[PDB]
């Protein structure tokens, strides 16, 4: 039936750009170099994906294998899953461990012993565990050509990135080490590549206001440029052995209210286009690793109530999810190129059951399986054949108006076979047809 | 003169059919490691010989089956370098090989059998290899010269093979190949071109195992797949006149469920003057759990005797087993790289037959440190582990002879690799991991004992997974960076540290105290990391070497007359700066970089003496400690492709350079440690203990 | 996006009152204009001109200040001496309430009208309540005070030494521009309401005297002309350089003299000395160049601080101008039973286009682009044949005419407000009659050379109605509908009746049998033949004898007009910033607009 989600985690390193300025980024705790020995950057150590890392002693097999087998004994003995690859830069480490790791966790899936990551995924194609899909981290100055590659080489679909803010003061106070610029450059590189991009942004940083927030957020969503396809709230915490917690013992920083953060959360969980997706609303950290913040970790409820009380429903597609329903398409500017967003809609309850993203090649695209004159469909999903409905219209959408020869969608391993029915061939990692 | 080796360590790769154990009287063990094939005779307990002619990783081994009973001593070996290798022994030594050629992909599973086809004389072998192309090619021997017979591109895409074996039905090869859904292929050659036969097709899942049998006139096929069910074709047929397979399914069982590695029936063995060939089939699963399956129990249950294994310890089972010359031991090969063995000593139900399996690293071997006065060893690997043999004096109550060597602990299963170590004491020593901190671990009280017990039973291998850590007692903060060498002085009073670094404030050298454990000094003249750096034998000075292509004599008061030296260079070597050695009267140091220029200097000015050349760059220098009257050095340098060249000294050609093994080492050589005879290490499993006599 | 345009436009010539005009106001609910001038003079002369002329209390020259009160009944009034004078029109009385010996350079007040603050000519800024008395004062000082974690020659050769000030729609901040000696540059700060900094401006490299603050709170404009371009940059609320946008003019050649925003913070107005006032928007973070206005010397400009979209200029030669505005979309519908749609976009020098019948496009993207060299006014399609649009260009009154490739047409060799379109070749280009304010219909028909006709008609019109098929001209009043106007013959104004509001929106539609009007009013009243059928409408659109609506409460309704009749699932709900654009009648294709810039489409 569904579809379970499996979580691994990386060994312990140091973030890239502490060579040039000589510290990590303020709000940061953990790592190499924290009270909290043996845990990789980004985490304390006390959470379940954590400890399961933490007791692997970090080997993609066994903690895979531990998920997997816990997973099956609890009932459900799913048929797909979607790995989740978490905590610090994962390609600011030598080539070679990157090429271990990732090989080793296709070869966890049906039990090859492959040498190298082309048989590896060459193989995991034809298993029986049908992996859908798997996502990476990665900060802006370690997106660009070559790391992009590298991405789609492992099959990866989907890719998140923290920017956390749209001011420059705040990357040159809190110590990024990278220009505003480098997102714009790492959004489009990204968007017009294939990925679907997840981004990262953190309520109530050091010296921001709280309507500063609100004016950032509008600008966040309004701004053509600094549009996402999936939204990473994480409110700011302070916690002990970073410069965050120096600057709230001297009594120079603080932190809002209980009732201004739910009133924050409702205004910008309100604001929210209905093609965007909140992923994480809080943070995953425990009760008493944090000093100060929100202490109770059910602030969707609060945030719902909130809304409720106020006046305004939400359309984000978290809750807007499972008489006839009807197809409705919707276009924006984002990035520098054109979109299209369908779905089939039931308007008189407001939900969804189908829905499909398409974007055309802007300009210069360097991934040469585009080579220009294309268009890719970013994401596909199906709710529960409503599905070949969809890729008829996006079919018809790309040979009408864009006006283009070629199409390629992005698809996972395990499901390179079902765009076979159709009569797609495969370039590189993609999906391919001609018009 | 002679250079023999007396002892090796190592241990089998992780692919599934890694090792193979002969049939019949006498028989023998031959698995793999980095890039050779190791023998290994489980009447005794010592390697013979290695099979060092790959260039890649070994993954398939089988023995050439002779039919009449008897040792056959001829085998097969697929690499990962694309290649399929055939090779003939006949004795411990011979070393012969064919060197096939390319395959295009990496084999994972081979097979071969006789051709039994007397009529043409002394009949010959043939080999059917699949790869990663998703290939199935058959190789044959007639002689001296190789017999390419026919290629058949099994598919066009990805649909691969699972496994493979050959037998003869009754007059003509036959091959059962697999393909990954359901499917077994099987089939047959006209001429020489083989042609389909047919294609079974009963599993729900992936298929693993496939092996033949034979009882009376009718062959068996078992099988094993990942769907919770064993499978079992008896089969009774005549070979195609152009006629074809008469197949016959069977009951099945309920073993283990989960997946099933690898299966075997029972081979046929000479007793009593005749043959006999059981009905047996054992497998190999993935919970931890063996099941001896019994024939029908005269009803047609099938149902076991005894299911060894307990659940408890390791979830990721076996990859393989096999049996030893009859049903009498039993032995398997764990998921992590260790091995199994069981015997039943004329009792129905089995036990443990521990003290005879070979264990070793299965991740590179980093550097190693010889004994105070030579009672055991220590090495560190790339495997998070750190692992102790010493020497086993209580052989047999009758056979006091013929000391061998085995492994005796594992002090600590770490979080990281371990790049550096040096021994502080008799029962204590220092490494230093990839962490930025050093670490120091003693000896308990609860291994002297057994230590006495057996070094004046071998522990087994829950053993040394479960019940053999040594407590950890200090921690060494100080350093910024990666560990990348460690020193020890001469009297146990100094240590001195050197940190992975880049820059001019990180490539300062640190000390130690050995008693207070606090930082009494740091140096700081070297551009970049320091990659060695050794003490004198006496007091009066401290070489060091680093990447920056030069040395440096530079040590200072330790402050705990002048009590030491300094002196530099400005460049004399072109490439990165690999070794250091002293005299034993202290009156030269040699230094050897990776430029294959190995340099004395003399004992203000320090020139030179006379420069050498090698074959292959240098990694590692040492010198006997043992001084000759004529006035003369002995080096034993060790380089990067695994070899060992020994070199005499001579005050001012006079060099001897004749002094070297064959089949010494598969990968490069970290470090060579006299003995005060001495070791050599790899960075392919392989640790090794040398002897020199002259 | 939309497209503004012109709307009733006023006129009026009082009489040369004593020498020149310096600064005027706006009375709002007795709705006349005040002007001051030199020789104390205070002259309400525009409308009835209740005017009551006083002797201001020879002095200095210039007069700074004039403010209504609209509640204490009385105007205030301020001079370059410095002399803060109650006074009050229907009385004719006098009282000096402040005075500094110092003298003053600007008055602001609250947009409450609370309380106020005045610059001393002495370098000082000082604060009073509703009664005239100083309750604090400061200077232009350095130390900023440390807000936040944050603690050569290179002035303009034209830059004028007079600080500007002001305030922010919700009044809690406002912003002060000076200028520092000892570096000679130009400086910005805010301060709040209780009168205590709150931030600084960081280090600019060449900035302005202009000043201008965004009501919705959001955003100030500057100047900061760049070595190499020119450009107006933004300032957030804690100062600091925030994005910019470039003017397209030319290095050296011109000058920034003024800033200003509308009633509803939508509208930018900027003045531009060599002469130009030139009115922009925002779509997506793309700064639309709507309209352009040259003129020769302006006194003042002043936004209407009650109603939208109205603006009062005050010229040098005794000339008042009073301009009005509409904000609807240019679009190309109803123009055959053909499957035909496309909308088109003023924006700078060039327009854009959007097919929405073979294409959907958002707002900042376009297909068939056209370029134009001078700025364009206006843009209309055709009644019945074809879709080429004819496009006015507010420089040269030059008109182009684009085949629907785009074969172009155009004469080889204010005014012209509503140029109407007639499928052959016909402009019906209305105006306006001088000091008289008349309504004026012109009859203008194209080395073929533009040649008008003039004919004249009572009343003011408002909005003239669209040639459907087969069909002559239709204008608005300030009451009712007149003028069938028979397109080749002058005719009569009889009815076809009698609006209750001038419907801001309006159409004629052939309901059934019979020719029925239908409009909409900012009150969002839906009105059909003179009645109210409901209250709640936001936009609307007729086709094929169906009406489309907005129920501006959550819900889109569609209505049959097969019936001819209608009074107060089928229904679809609908977010909350929806606005109707074109619709494709067989294929029911509703595209729906929302606030953010993104498009949806309804079937
Ligand atoms: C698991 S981290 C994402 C991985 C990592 N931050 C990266 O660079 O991609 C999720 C978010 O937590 C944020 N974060 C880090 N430290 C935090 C803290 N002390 N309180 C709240 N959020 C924090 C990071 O900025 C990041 O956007
Ligand atoms: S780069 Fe990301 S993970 Fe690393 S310290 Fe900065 S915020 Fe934390």
């Amino acid at each position: 039936s569904g579809i379970a989600v499996v979580a691994v985690m990386c060994k312990p390193h140091r973030c890239p750009h502490i060579s040039f300025t000589g510290n990590i980024c303020i709000y940061c705790p953990g790592g190499p170099d924290s009270d909290f020995e043996y845990s990789t950057q980004s985490y304390t150590g006390y959470e379940p994906t954590s400890m399961r890392a933490i007791r692997a002693r970090y080997d993609p097999f066994l903690q895979t294998r531990h998920r997997i087998e816990q997973l099956k004994q609890l009932g459900h003995s799913v048929d797909k899953v979607e790995f989740i690859v978490m905590g610090g830069t994962f390609m600011a480490l030598p080539e070679e461990y990157r090429d271990y790791f990732i090989r080793s966790l296709h070869d966890a899936l049906s039990g090859h012993t492959s040498n190298n990551i082309h048989e590896a995924i060459k193989y995991s194609e034809r298993s029986f565990t049908k992996c859908v899909g798997i996502t990476i981290e990665t900060r802006p100055d370690y997106c660009m050509k070559r790391h992009l590659s590298d991405m789609l080489t492992y099959g990866c679909t989907r890719l998140e990135i923290g920017v956390q803010s749209v001011y420059e003061d705040v990357a040159r106070d809190t110590n990024r080490g990278h220009t505003v610029k480098a997102a714009c450059e790492s959004f489009h590189l990204a968007k017009d590549s294939g990925f679907k991009v997840v981004t990262h942004m953190m309520p109530d940083l050091p010296n921001v206001g709280l309507e500063r927030d609100i004016e950032q957020f509008i600008e966040f969503f309004e701004n053509p440029a600094f549009r996402p396809d999936g939204l990473k709230l994480y409110p700011t915490l302070v916690i002990r052995g970073t410069g965050l917690y120096e600057l709230w013992k001297s009594g120079r920083y603080r932190s809002y209210s209980p009732s201004d953060l739910i009133e924050l959360v409702a205004r910008i969980l309100a604001l929210v286009p209905p093609w965007t997706r909140v992923y994480r609303v809080q943070r995953d950290i425990p009760m008493p690793l944090v000093s100060s913040g929100v202490e109770h970790g059910n602030l969707r409820e609060l945030a719902f109530a909130r809304m409720k009380d106020l006046g305004i429903q939400c359309r984000d597609v978290r809750t807007r999810e499972v008489y006839q329903v009807e197809l409705v398409r919707r276009d924006y500017v984002a990035n520098g190129g054109w979109e299209t967003f369908l779905s089939y809609e039931d308007p008189d309850q407001d939900i969804l059951i189908g829905l499909l993203r398409l974007r055309k090649c802007s300009e210069e695209t360097f991934r040469f399986e585009l080579g220009g004159g294309v268009s890719i469909v970013r994401e596909l999903h199906v709710y529960g054949g409503f599905g070949m409905l969809l890729m008829e219209e996006a079919e018809r959408i790309a040979r009408e108006e864009h006006g283009s020869g070629k199409m390629a969608v992005i698809s996972g391993v395990g499901t390179r076979n079902y765009y076979r029915k159709i009569g797609y061939r495969l370039q590189g990692p993609y999906m391919v047809k001609m018009l | 003169s002679v250079l023999e080796v007396s002892h090796v360590f190592c241990c089998p790769n992780r692919v599934r059919g890694a090792l193979s154990w002969n049939t019949g009287p006498g028989g023998l063990l031959a698995f793999g490691t980095s890039c050779s094939v190791v023998l290994y005779d489980p009447q005794k307990k010592v390697v013979i010989t290695n099979l060092n002619g790959h260039t890649a990783r070994v993954n398939c081994l089988q023995w050439i089956r002779t039919e009449d009973g008897s040792p056959s001593n001829e085998l097969v070996s697929g690499g990962s370098d694309n290649r399929v290798i055939h090779w003939e022994l006949e004795n411990n030594q011979v070393l012969k090989s064919v060197r096939l050629q390319g395959h295009e992909g990496p084999v994972c599973a081979v097979h071969a059998i006789y051709q039994s086809g007397p009529s043409e004389g002394e009949q010959h072998a043939l080999i059917a290899s699949a790869a990663s192309d998703s290939t199935v090619r058959i190789w044959s021997k007639k002689g001296s010269e190789v017999k390419y017979l026919q290629t058949l591109s099994f598919r066009d895409g990805f649909v691969l093979s699972v496994c493979l074996a050959i037998l003869p039905g009754t007059n003509v090869p036959v091959l059962a190949c697999g393909d990954d859904d359901c499917r077994i292929h099987l089939y047959i050659q006209q001429d020489d071109q083989f042609q389909k036969a047919l294609s079974l097709c009963g599993h729900e899942d992936w298929i693993r195992g496939v092996e033949w049998a034979t009882f009376g006139r009718d062959l068996f096929l078992a099988s094993c797949s990942q769907d919770c069910l064993i499978r079992i074709w008896r089969l009774y047929m005549k070979p195609a006149s152009f006629t074809t397979v008469a197949v016959t399914l069977e009951t099945v069982l309920a073993g283990h469920e989960n997946w099933v590695n690898a299966v075997h029936w029972q081979p046929s063995f000479y007793k009593d003057g005749v043959l006999q060939q059981p009905v047996r089939l054992l497998s190999a699963s993935m919970d931890k759990t063996m099941i001896l399956w019994a024939p029908d129990e005269e009803s047609g249950v099938w149902l076991e005797q005894v299911r060894v294994g307990e659940v408890g310890g390791n979830t990721l089972g076996f990859y393989d087993c096999q049996f030893g010359e009859n049903g009498t031991m039993i032995i398997a090969h764990a998921f992590h790289g260790a091995l199994h063995l069981w015997k039943q000593s004329t009792v129905n139900p089995r036990q443990w037959a521990p003290e005879i399996v070979i264990s070793g690293h299965f991740d590179g071997v980093q550097d190693l440190m010889w004994d105070p006065e030579g009672e055991f060893i220590i090495t560190t690997s790339t495997d998070q582990t750190t692992r102790l043999f010493a020497p086993w004096k209580k052989k047999d109550q009758k056979d006091r002879s013929q000391v061998t060597w085995h492994e005796i602990a594992r002090p600590q299963i770490h979080g990281y690799n371990i790049k550096c170590l040096a021994m502080i004491d008799r029962f204590q020593f220092v490494s230093g991991a990839d962490e930025k901190v050093l670490r120091v671990f003693s000896a308990p009280r609860n291994f002297v004992e057994n230590f006495s017990v057996i070094s004046r039973e071998p522990p087994t291998e829950d053993h040394l997974l479960q019940n053999t850590l040594w407590p950890e007692i200090q921690k060494l903060y100080g350093h910024g960076y990666e560990i990348v060498c460690v020193a020890c002085n001469n009297s146990k009073t100094l240590l001195a540290s050197a940190c992975k670094a880049s820059q001019k404030e990180h490539a300062a050298i640190i000390l130690w105290s050995t008693a207070s454990w606090k930082q009494v000094q740091s140096l700081a003249f070297h551009t970049l990391t320091v990659t060695q750096m050794t003490f004198s034998p006496d007091d009066k000075f401290l070489l060091a070497v680093s990447r920056d292509r030069t040395w440096s004599l530079w040590k200072r008061q330790d402050a705990t007359s002048l009590f030491a030296f300094t002196n530099k260079i400005t460049s004399v070597h072109s490439r990165i700066i690999w070794s250091c050695d002293w005299s034993p009267d202290n009156k030269y140091f040699f230094t050897g970089s990776r430029d294959k220029k190995v340099v004395v200097w003399g004992e203000p000015i320090r020139p030179c003496s006379s420069i050498l050349d090698v074959g292959s760059s240098v990694t590692a220098v040492s010198v006997c400690p043992v001084l000759n009257p004529a006035q003369r050095y002995i080096v034993a340098i060790g380089l990067e492709s695994g070899k060992i060249c020994i070199y005499s000294w001579n005050k001012t050609w006079t060099s001897c350079v004749e002094t070297n093994p064959s089949q010494s080492h598969s990968l490069g050589i970290r470090r060579l440690c006299w003995k005060s005879h001495f070791a050599s290490c790899g960075e392919d499993h392989t640790v090794k203990i040398y002897r020199v006599n002259r | 996006m939309r497209n503004l345009k012109l709307h009733r436009t006023l006129e009026f010539r009082d009489i040369q009152a004593p020498g020149k005009p310096q600064c005027f106001c706006l009375r709002a609910e007795q709705g006349t204009v005040l002007i001051g001038s030199e020789r104390g003079l205070t002259e309400v002369d525009p409308v009835r001109r209740e005017v009551k002329t006083e002797i201001s209390l020879d002095g200095s020259g210039c007069i700074v200040g004039i403010q209504d009160l609209l509640d204490q009944e009385s105007v205030c009034v301020a001079t370059a001496s410095g002399d803060v004078i109650v006074c009050n029109l229907s009385t004719q009385q006098l009282e000096c309430v402040g005075s500094v010996a110092s003298g003053i350079s600007v008055m602001s007040w609250s947009p409450d009208q609370e309380l106020l603050l005045l610059a001393t000519a002495q370098q000082t800024l000082i604060m009073m309540t509703k009664d005239f008395e100083v309750i604090a004062e400061e200077q232009i000082h350095q130390d900023d005070f440390g807000e936040g974690k944050f603690v050569p020659e290179n002035a303009l050769p034209w830059d004028d030494r007079r600080p500007h000030i002001t305030w922010r729609g919700d009044g809690q901040y406002f912003a002060v521009s000076v200028v520092c000696r000892q570096t000679e540059a130009r400086k910005i700060r805010v301060w709040n309401r209780e009168f205590a900094l709150q931030s600084t401006s960081e280090s600019v490299p060449g900035l302005g005297p202009a000043l201008a603050w965004k009501p919705s709170g959001s955003l100030i404009a500057s100047t900061q002309d760049k070595p190499n371009q020119q450009d107006v940059v933004f300032f957030e609320k804690n100062g600091l350089l925030h994005g910019h946008f470039t003017l397209p003019f030319l290095k050296d050649e011109v000058k920034v003299n003024d800033l200003l925003w509308n009633a509803d913070s939508s509208v930018l107005a900027i003045w531009l000395e060599d002469s130009y006032v030139q009115l922009w928007t925002v779509g997506n973070y793309h700064w639309y160049l709507k309209q352009s206005l040259p003129f020769s010397q302006i006194v003042s400009l002043l936004w209407d601080p009650v109603t939208p979209c109205r603006l009062h200029v005050l010229c040098t030669g005794w000339r008042y101008l009073c301009c009005d505005w509409h904000w609807t979309t240019d679009r190309s519908s109803g123009n055959s039973a053909n499957d035909l749609a496309n909308v088109a976009v003023i924006d700078g020098n060039r327009v854009l286009v959007t097919v929405f019948r073979q294409t959907v496009v958002p707002p900042p993207m376009c297909t068939y682009r056209l370029l134009i060299p001078h700025p364009v006014n206006q843009v209309i399609f055709s009644a019945h044949l074809g879709n080429d649009l004819a496009v006015l260009d507010a420089s040269n009154q030059i008109s182009v005419y684009k085949c629907g490739h785009l074969e172009k047409r155009y004469s080889i060799q204010l005014q012209l407000s509503f140029l109407t379109w007639v499928e052959d070749d016909t402009f019906l280009a209305i105006s306006y009659s001088h000091s008289s304010s008349q309504s004026i219909i012109h009859h203008l028909t194209v080395g073929q050379l533009d040649v008008s006709s003039s004919v004249t008609v009572d009343g003011v019109v408002i909005g003239l109605c669209c040639c459907s098929k087969t069909k002559s001209l239709a204008v608005q009043l300030a009451d009712g509908q007149v003028l069938k106007y028979l397109w080749e013959s002058p005719s009569l104004a009889v009815e076809p009746v009698r609006f209750v509001h001038p419907c801001t929106q309006m159409e004629v539609a052939t309901i059934g049998g019979e020719e029925c009007v239908l409009g909409l009013t900012d009150r969002c009243r839906f009105f059909i033949n003179d009645t109210e059928v409901a209250s709640n409408i936001t936009s609307f659109a007729v086709c094929d004898d169906f009406l489309l609506v907005t129920t501006h409460s959550h819900t889109c309704q569609v209505f049959s007009l097969s019936g001819a009749s209608l009074k107060m699932e089928i229904l679809r709900k609908v977010e909350r910033g929806s606005r109707i654009v074109t619709v494709v009648p067989q294929d029911t294709k509703l595209i729906l607009q929302m606030p953010r810039g993104n498009l949806e489409v309804v079937h």
